[PDB]
């Protein structure tokens, strides 16, 4: 059963073409065969997309895998609505409700918005590129009004290579006059590697700066050159190598031949080529599910041209996309669950952050829940005394740990944060300051929590004495004092 | 009623105003943070106090 | 200090609740100066609102 | 120096040999740290320019 499909690949899209053939060998099954019939083209030329589309529709196909771009996306979404030919693609998500289009790329804009409040940003810049649409820009410009931001969004795509270096200096000299410390980069691989090479050359990656590379490959581009700078770099990745099914792929992926598969013998794989491998699983899963339902859709009647007057669909194309949307399998990115539209749902995006050892993982994101901060102290025994620790008039009003205030309360908060901890004031209200008792030797009050190990730190007006010094360690004296008479 | 000096000084500035610190200090004592013996936090505290 | 807001995706069912939604959000900031970049169908829709 | 980011303003370097323009210097031209140096071959001289 040789199912014939079609391929529209960009010129110079080498690693995606290799990652296409990897799934064609592995996900080939004994019971049917997928015929690729791959064509090569330049994806931004909508003439060149068109006659390569009508060529394969003259050949007759059941589905088409391929890429689009911003300057060709409406040529695709019009034809697949018209001729009812489904289209599976890893490119950027179309905005709207388009039939017959399977976006293999997850949406990003919720995760990107969720990240910014996690860092609690109020004023930042946003260097964007026109190549992937303006959807991510339009979302954060919608979000910046209602949540009080100052977004200085600057287009960067329209720059010619003869005058790159003169422009990026002139770009970031503007941001210094604005004193911008925070930057979101929103580009593909190449414009990230250009900008990061220009960030370094002007020296704008020291501590005090922060970057967010807003695409799905965070470890995809070169990142060693800003690993050791001082500026914290955050990012987004869908291909977690800690997963076993990914690790089974990489050990197969690293072993391959260069002239047989260009770009295969690497340690990492790019997310664009990752979804290219993921879709061939999804394309194969349909024709498993299609004959399992025994819906024979073999339209051996000749498809004819694309310029039919009137152009007529073929109703077995309606059968195909319902199978394509009703696929839930597992791949490199994770759970592949679709909508009625063609967009992905029930997926995970790993919020990763760059430390000196390398990329770490500080959690994941979903639709149902926001940034899930998947990571991986002291207990203050004291007593309330004026003006050391005082019970606020906003006792029931103000909740939390600012419910007590005073001189000791500031100094407890000074001593926890310069050391690194966060305080937990809990006052044992027995009233006794505590000493080693006669005939029983029980530490009574604040030392009853401290010597017996029921608390860790004790910020209190407590006296260091000889029998006090023996049982537990002390700090330096706050102030010098004495015994005073009160009348 | 003999007590701590700055505790006696605070009531004198607070305004029932019927209290009086007389003479001076009769000892010298220290207000230090009680930490466990061999503390997990004390040596970072000891400089951060200073 | 530009506040750019897409009014393009507004549909005919929810006009009087959404055109009322953004101007109060402008009025919660007291924005006083508006540029309209629309076609005349959307312009006369906004001026009526 | 660049990779750890130690050529921003506040730093200063003196390349103590006779070729200051000899090595690659563009990569710290725009940093912020002032770089001084020593050179014996002045290209502004005519006999050098010849």
């Amino acid at each position: 059963n040789s199912i014939q499909i079609g391929g529209l690949f960009p010129r110079g899209a080498d690693q995606e073409y290799s990652a296409f053939r990897v799934g064609m060998v592995q996900f080939s099954t004994s019971e049917f065969r997928l015929t690729p019939h791959i064509d090569n083209l330049e994806v931004a030329n909508s003439f060149a997309v068109t006659n390569a589309f009508c060529s394969q529709f003259s050949r007759g196909v059941y589905a088409i895998f391929g890429f689009y771009d911003k300057k060709s996306v409406n040529t695709i979404t019009s034809f697949c609505g018209t001729l009812h030919v489904s289209f599976i693609t890893p490119s950027f998500p179309t905005d709207g409700t388009h039939p017959f289009v399977i976006q293999m790329r997850p949406d990003l804009k919720g995760a990107l918005l969720s990240l910014i409040e996690y860092y609690q940003w109020d004023k930042f810049a946003y260097l964007y590129d026109s190549d992937r649409g303006l959807s991510t820009l339009q979302a954060v410009l919608d979000s910046a009004a209602e949540k009080k931001w100052q977004v200085t969004a600057i287009n960067v795509g329209n720059i010619n290579n003869d005058k790159k270096d003169e422009t990026y200096r002139s770009l970031f000299q503007d941001l210094e006059l604005k004193k911008e410390r925070r930057v979101i980069l929103d580009c593909e691989r190449d414009k990230v590697n250009d900008i990061v090479d220009q960030v370094i050359t002007i020296g704008k990656h020291v501590k005090g700066y922060h970057y967010i590379i807003a695409n799905l490959g965070f470890t995809d581009g070169d990142l060693l050159k800003i690993q050791f700078g001082g500026a914290e770099v955050s990012g987004f990745q869908i291909v977690d190598y800690d997963d076993s099914l990914v690790s089974k792929f990489i050990e197969r992926w690293s072993t391959l031949e260069e002239k047989e598969y260009p770009g295969a013998h690497t340690a990492t794989i790019k997310y664009t080529s990752a979804l290219t491998y993921d879709a061939v699983q999804v394309m194969t899963e349909a024709f498993r599910n299609l004959r399992k339902q025994r819906i024979e859709i073999s339209r051996r009647g000749n498809a004819g041209d694309c310029l039919a007057n009137p152009a007529v669909p073929w109703g077995q194309g309606v059968e195909i996309e319902r199978a394509l949307k009703q696929v839930q399998v597992e791949g490199l990115s994770g759970n592949i669950k679709f909508d009625q539209n063609g967009k992905r749902i029930n997926y995970t995006i790993n919020i990763m952050e760059l430390k000196t050892n390398g990329p770490r993982k500080i959690g994941y994101w979903s639709e149902v829940d926001k940034m899930v901060l998947t990571e991986d102290t002291v207990v203050v025994t004291t007593i309330l005394e004026s003006p050391y620790v005082m019970m606020k008039k906003n006792h029931e009003m103000l909740e939390g740990n600012e419910r007590y205030e005073g001189y000791c309360v500031d100094l407890a908060a000074e001593i926890a944060k310069h050391c690194g901890f966060k305080y937990k004031l809990t006052i044992v209200g027995d009233g006794k300051y505590g000493a080693r008792d006669a005939d029983t030797k029980i530490w009574n009050g604040m030392v009853g929590e401290l010597v017996y190990g029921k608390a860790d730190i004790a910020i209190a007006p407590l006296t260091i004495t000889l029998v006090r010094e023996e049982v537990i360690d002390f700090s330096k004296p706050f102030m010098s004092l004495g015994i005073s008479i009160m009348i | 009623y003999l007590l701590e000096s700055t505790m006696n000084e605070y009531i004198e500035q607070r305004k029932p105003c019927d209290t009086m610190k007389v003479g001076g200090n009769l000892d010298s004592k220290g207000y230090g943070i009680a930490t466990p013996k061999g503390s997990s936090l004390g040596t970072p505290v000891n400089l951060a106090v200073l």
